[PDB]
């Protein structure tokens, strides 16, 4: 069976470690909920 | 059980030891999380019960104990947070420019952090701490790296 355990409070934390890229990418999402990448 | 607002790990113990399989956002009495963490089975909090409430295979999402609240959305513009919880790690906000999943039925916002399986369900959150969506959904770009959609429910 699964559980449950809290981890944290949701907030924005001030000078966070800012990271990733922001790529636009042309996807499909098929009926089993499943992205793929179309070219 | 515990019902506090905030952000929960997704525990089983059926595999070796305790394994992470998720994580979710607890938000008015409702346990929002993906559906390919839990699978839509019930789940443990203590010794309370949390039913599955409502659940959709495609939007790869799910709700317990009652409807899906969070209803915040990304504004195309501004930087967010991922609010990540990784297996046996201490959660640790990651700020980032969201990129853009361009969809036959519109565009969804997507964030290219990579985290480990069991990471899927923690939060992404606009900078007023508004929840925006779930991470945990998206897809495996050329180098082997994730890139996930910015996955948000309706509040009905
Ligand atoms: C490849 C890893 C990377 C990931 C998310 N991943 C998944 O496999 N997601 C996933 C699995 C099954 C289904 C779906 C999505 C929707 N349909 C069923 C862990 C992470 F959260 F850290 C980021």
């Amino acid at each position: 069976d699964m559980y449950i355990e809290r981890a944290g409070d949701i907030t924005w934390e001030k000078d966070a470690e800012v990271t990733g890229n922001s790529p636009r990418l042309d996807v499909a999402l098929d009926e089993s909920g499943d992205f793929s990448l179309v070219e | 059980g515990e019902t506090t607002d905030g952000v929960y790990r997704v525990m089983t113990r059926r595999l070796l030891g305790s394994t992470q399989v998720g994580v979710g956002v607890m938000q008015e009495g409702v346990f929002h999380t993906m559906w390919h963490v839990t699978k839509g089975a019930a789940l443990r909090s203590g010794e309370g019960r949390l039913d599955p409430y409502w659940g959709d295979v495609k939007q790869d999402l799910v709700s317990y104990c009652g409807p899906w609240k969070l209803d915040a959305a990304w504004d195309g513009l501004s930087e967010v947070q991922l609010l990540a919880v990784p297996p046996g790690e201490r959660a640790k906000n990651i700020q980032t420019l969201p990129g853009i999943f361009k969809t036959k039925d519109g565009d969804i916002g997507a964030v290219a952090l990579d985290y480990p399986a069991g990471t899927s369900g923690s939060p992404i959150l606009d900078k007023c701490g508004r929840v925006i969506g779930l991470y945990g959904n998206g897809v495996v770009i050329k180098n082997g790296s994730y890139v996930s959609a910015i996955t948000q429910g309706k509040r009905e």
